[PDB]
RNA sequence: GGGAGCAAACCGGAUUAGAUACCCGGGUAGUCCACGCCCUAAACGAUGCGCGCUAGGUCUCUGGGUCUCCUGGGGGCCGAAGCU
RNA sequence: GUAAACUCCUGAACCCGGGACGAAACCCCCGAGGAGGGGACUGACGGUACCGGGGUAAUAGCGCCGGCCAACUCCGUGCCAGCAGCCGCGGUAAUACGGAGGGCGCGAGCGUUACCCGGAUUCACUGGGCGUAAAGGGCGUGUAGGCGGCCUGGGGCGUCCCAUGUG
């Protein structure tokens, strides 16, 4: 049945970009591909699109990485360095304007739902409000 | 303002009186996750119109009884019987404990 | 109460010209140009690794040292500097700068720090006119640090005014000998002290 | 544990026991000597301690070390317990009080006084 | 050239007929005091050797450190398998807030303004390890934009 | 109820300083059946259940597809990343 | 150990003189007993604070000194005497007992006992774990409760924002 398909695709993601594969699918979502434009528009992921396997409707993401590394084991450094479910749905986390979570002192970003929609967080105190975060990545 | 709140009614034994059971929501102060309880207050029906299943708005009112500070301020619906369920069910165990 | 016991003792511990005499501390020695070494019967042994909390221990031992204050006074001051919104590390120096014991030792009408609370006890200094006999008295900027009328006359002031003579004084201070008064003119920056001290490590030991 | 289980069960508190029922918390407790008496100690060492038993306000019953080298304390000698188990000896949960009541001081002591109630020789 | 500062050393024992027979180690920081930082564990029959091999396996291992202004360009966590250790950036007048392992690399660095903590394990060797893995993941505000960027 | 073999307890032989034991000769509940209790265990993978995700190589069991291979579900071993 | 002695300087204490703020209103006259104005009495502390003048170098104590924890030597002692918060020290060579010399840390205080929070991230929400370290229920069926896939729409309880009362 799968309980929360947010961290999943967040995993999916996760687990992937460890192996450093090209992209992977993740069942198809209008709430789902919010969190992935802004993961696209931060500049996390290149990009993503929606497909068809067999019938099923999925979005492909495409994963981004660093350059080669020299010396022993020359490991491309990551992109998406840490994805991370926050409110998860067996304990909610809603979050008003005064406090919301300030990722690794800007170097990160911080998704979360809004009454407004999808924001992250310096988007969010933009408008200047809150809802569930959704998660942070950095 | 007289505070009000809506329920189910789950007992139409007494006369000229019901029992309403209402939940709130609410976070947990310390562990967050949104928690349900519920509390059952004895209504005034001096027309002895409201039934059993029903849900309905009470209002904080001059006290009728020992029991009885709220009057039944108007219905919301009929079959609810599936929420009386859970409630005598919830009783129903009781039993099942004490030896 | 102060260290009233020996004074060139101190220098000896931290291996350093600790300046808190006076003449002598400028002749050949603060006690320090014949024995550059610790008290007691022993000491000029092998010395030992200090660790990180000897260390740490000891700056402190001497920034305190320096302006012969209490324990009890002198952390209330570092305390206080946590308070305000600042870099605490300098701060609490600007502030342990603005005590009037000590002002009028920058302002040079007394030797020594410790002559400069005898003559301030002894109530020989006014700020703005006003007396003042507290060592302790914070020493507000525009303050005039002047020496009390029926003062001036007196030889032992006069002296240390005749070696303050054309020689400068410190840049957040005016001196004027030919008033015999002085100003506080703003709270020192870093460098404007040049305390043997790094500020830094007094702040770890306050700490635990 | 799950969050539910938290909400449910909840993280139990600590609580902890007191080492020395002087009891009402007091910081000491006067009583009065019964048995004034030395006992050998346990495994490691090996020395003839001076203890003595005390029965307090508290209507209670308890062996005391006596600190400091020599005593004057009787089959009835009142003094005052101030509590400090003495790892050595068994069942001793308390240290009693030099200077204090019939408890005299140590004499020719000279560093430490304090804690022997000594006065300051001339 | 650089500073050398020796965080510990222990002598080992190993057994044998007759005997035992001993070691030293000897864990050494090493830094210039504003960027340039290695460590380096060295392990002799005899305590000075030691301490000299420490000496040129710090010297060897480096690693070039963000600084800004003093502190860090982000907090971070980071668990050696064992021991866990996290910086955490502070405004300068702070201070080294640190255990004594973790501070003398930190000093040694370059490094003022800090805020530390060590959890899980906490020895000394480990601790160590941890501290300098914790630094290489230290990322700079260029540093970032340079992998998102993706041009 | 049934009881061939085996076999705690029990008896004898031997061993040993002793030998309520290991070995040998005997031997009764029990082991089996019907019905009713008991409800324990190294009831061990010492690994709660479900769902998704993350290289492969090899052995074996079972099913489907024209089949030196592809496709499911089990039982093993070695091992990516990773965890420890 | 510049420690003292010694030379010089300043002058807590003690003496002399002056000496309050705290107190303007009730009250009295003009005007109306009003608004406005003017006038008078009242101080327990207190001869106190503070000011001016004269004026003597004039109490230091406690804890610690093996590791943590930092400040070392001599002697006496000899698993005795004793120390002790933990690890431990002493069985005739103790920086661990006691005294001394010296030293460190505080200073009109210094230590001790008790109790609370800390450290303890050792009940872990922040922020912990269960193959062998303590920890998966012997295995199932299932009640309440907890949780829940993809698309559209209504309501707007939770959630978010503004304003205001309250705090
Ligand atoms: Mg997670
Ligand atoms: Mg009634
Ligand atoms: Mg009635
Ligand atoms: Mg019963
Ligand atoms: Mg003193
Ligand atoms: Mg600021
Ligand atoms: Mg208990
Ligand atoms: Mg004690
Ligand atoms: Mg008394
Ligand atoms: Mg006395
Ligand atoms: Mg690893
Ligand atoms: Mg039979
Ligand atoms: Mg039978
Ligand atoms: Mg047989
Ligand atoms: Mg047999
Ligand atoms: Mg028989
Ligand atoms: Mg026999
Ligand atoms: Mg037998
Ligand atoms: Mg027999
Ligand atoms: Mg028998
Ligand atoms: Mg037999
Ligand atoms: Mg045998
Ligand atoms: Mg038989
Ligand atoms: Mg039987
Ligand atoms: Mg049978
Ligand atoms: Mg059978
Ligand atoms: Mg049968
Ligand atoms: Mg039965
Ligand atoms: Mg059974
Ligand atoms: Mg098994
Ligand atoms: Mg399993
Ligand atoms: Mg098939
Ligand atoms: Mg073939
Ligand atoms: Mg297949
Ligand atoms: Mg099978
Ligand atoms: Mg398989
Ligand atoms: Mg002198
Ligand atoms: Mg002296
Ligand atoms: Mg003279
Ligand atoms: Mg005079
Ligand atoms: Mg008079
Ligand atoms: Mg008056
Ligand atoms: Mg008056
Ligand atoms: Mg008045
Ligand atoms: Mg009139
Ligand atoms: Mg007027
Ligand atoms: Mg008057
Ligand atoms: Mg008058
Ligand atoms: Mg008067
Ligand atoms: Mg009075
Ligand atoms: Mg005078
Ligand atoms: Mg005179
Ligand atoms: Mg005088
Ligand atoms: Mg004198
Ligand atoms: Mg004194
Ligand atoms: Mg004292
Ligand atoms: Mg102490
Ligand atoms: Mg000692
Ligand atoms: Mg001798
Ligand atoms: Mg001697
Ligand atoms: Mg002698
Ligand atoms: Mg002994
Ligand atoms: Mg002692
Ligand atoms: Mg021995
Ligand atoms: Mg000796
Ligand atoms: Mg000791
Ligand atoms: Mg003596
Ligand atoms: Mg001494
Ligand atoms: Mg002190
Ligand atoms: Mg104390
Ligand atoms: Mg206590
Ligand atoms: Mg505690
Ligand atoms: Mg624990
Ligand atoms: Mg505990
Ligand atoms: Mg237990
Ligand atoms: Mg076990
Ligand atoms: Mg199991
Ligand atoms: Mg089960
Ligand atoms: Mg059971
Ligand atoms: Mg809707
Ligand atoms: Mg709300
Ligand atoms: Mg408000
Ligand atoms: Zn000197």
């Amino acid at each position: 049945m799968l309980t929360d398909p947010i961290a999943d695709m967040l995993t999916r993601i996760r687990n992937a970009t460890r192996v450093y594969k090209e992209s992977t699918d993740v069942p198809a979502s209008r709430f789902k591909e919010e969190i992935l434009r802004i993961l696209a528009r931060e500049g996390f992921i290149k990009g993503y699109e929606r497909v068809d396997v067999d019938g099923k409707p999925y979005l492909r993401v495409y994963l981004k990485y660093g350059p080669r590394r020299q010396g022993p084991d020359p490991r491309p450094e990551q992109v998406i360095h840490h994805i991370r479910r926050i409110s998860k749905p067996g304990r909610r986390v809603y979050v008003g304007v005064k406090e919301i979570p300030r990722v690794r002192r800007g170097l990160g970003i911080a998704i979360l739902s809004t009454s407004k929609g999808v924001l992250t967080d310096r988007e969010a105190r933009k408008l200047g409000v809150g809802g569930e975060l959704i998660c942070e990545v950095w | 303002p007289k505070k009000v709140l809506t329920g189910v009614v789950v007992s139409d034994k007494m006369q000229k009186t019901v029992t309403v059971l209402v939940e709130r929501q609410f976070p947990h102060p310390l562990y967050g996750k949104v928690i349900k309880r519920s509390k059952k207050y004895l209504a005034h029906d001096p027309e002895e119109k409201y039934k059993l299943g029903d849900v309905v708005e009470i209002i904080e009112s001059r006290p009728i009884s020992k029991r009885k500070r709220f009057r039944v301020l108007r219905l919301v619906e009929s079959g609810r019987m599936d929420l009386v369920e859970k409630y005598l069910i919830r009783r129903q165990n009781y039993q099942s404990l004490s030896k | 109460g102060r260290y009233i016991g020996p004074v060139c003792r101190l220098c000896r511990r931290e291996g350093v010209k600790l300046y808190l005499k006076g003449e002598r501390c400028y002749s050949p020695k603060c006690a320090m140009e014949r024995r550059p070494y610790p008290p007691g019967q022993h000491g000029q042994k092998r010395a030992r690794r200090p660790s990180d909390y000897a260390v740490r221990l000891r700056e402190k031992q001497k920034l305190r040292r320096i302006y012969g204050i209490s324990e009890r006074q002198f952390r209330n001051l570092f305390e206080e500097a946590s308070k305000k919104k600042g870099v605490t590390g300098s701060v609490f120096l600007g502030l342990l700068e603005s005590r009037l014991d000590n002002v009028v030792y920058r302002l040079g009408f007394a030797v020594s720090r410790r002559q400069a609370r005898q003559l301030v006890r002894h109530g020989h200094i006014t700020v703005n006119g006003r007396r003042v006999d507290l060592p302790s008295y914070r020493v507000r900027p525009g303050d005039e640090i002047a020496v009390a009328e029926k003062s001036r006359n007196l030889e032992l002031i006069r002296q240390n005014l005749e070696a303050m003579k054309g020689r400068k004084v410190g840049p957040w201070l005016s001196l004027d000998v030919e008033g015999m008064k002085g100003k506080f003119l703003r709270l020192p920056d870093r460098e404007d002290l040049a305390l043997p001290v790094n500020e830094q490590l007094v702040i770890e030991f306050y700490s635990r | 544990p799950t969050i539910n289980q938290l909400v449910r069960k909840g993280r139990e508190k600590v609580r902890k026991k007191s080492k020395v029922p002087a009891l009402k918390g007091a910081p000491f407790r006067r009583g009065v000597c019964t048995v004034v008496r030395t006992v050998t100690p346990k495994k490691p060492n090996s020395a003839l301690r001076k203890v003595a038993k005390v029965r307090l306000t508290s209507g209670y019953e308890v062996t005391a070390y006596i600190p400091g080298e020599g005593h004057n304390l009787q089959e009835h000698s009142v003094v005052l317990i101030r509590g400090g188990r003495v790892k050595d000896l068994p069942g001793v949960r308390y240290h009693i009080v030099r200077g204090v009541y019939d408890a005299a001081g140590v004499k020719d002591r000279k560093k430490s006084r304090s804690k022997y109630g000594t006065k300051k020789p001339k | 050239d650089f500073e050398e500062k020796m965080i510990l050393i222990r002598r080992t024992a190993r057994m044998q007929a007759g005997g035992r027979r001993f070691r030293f180690g000897a864990l050494v920081v090493v830094g210039d005091r504003q960027g340039r930082v290695g460590l380096g564990f060295g392990k002799a029959p005899e305590v000075p050797l030691a301490v000299q091999k420490a000496g040129y396996y710090a010297r060897r291992n480096m690693v070039e450190v963000p600084l800004q202004n003093g502190t860090i360009p982000h907090e971070i966590e980071v668990e050696f398998g064992a021991s866990k250790i996290v910086l955490k950036p502070a405004a300068p007048g702070t201070g080294v807030i640190a255990g004594a392992v973790p501070r003398a690399i930190l000093e040694l660095a370059g490094v003022t303004d800090i805020l530390t903590k060590e959890l899980g394990s906490r020895n000394p060797i480990n601790i160590a390890y941890a501290t300098m893995e914790a630094l290489r993941q230290l990322r700079t505000k260029a540093d970032v934009e340079r992998l998102r960027k993706g041009e």
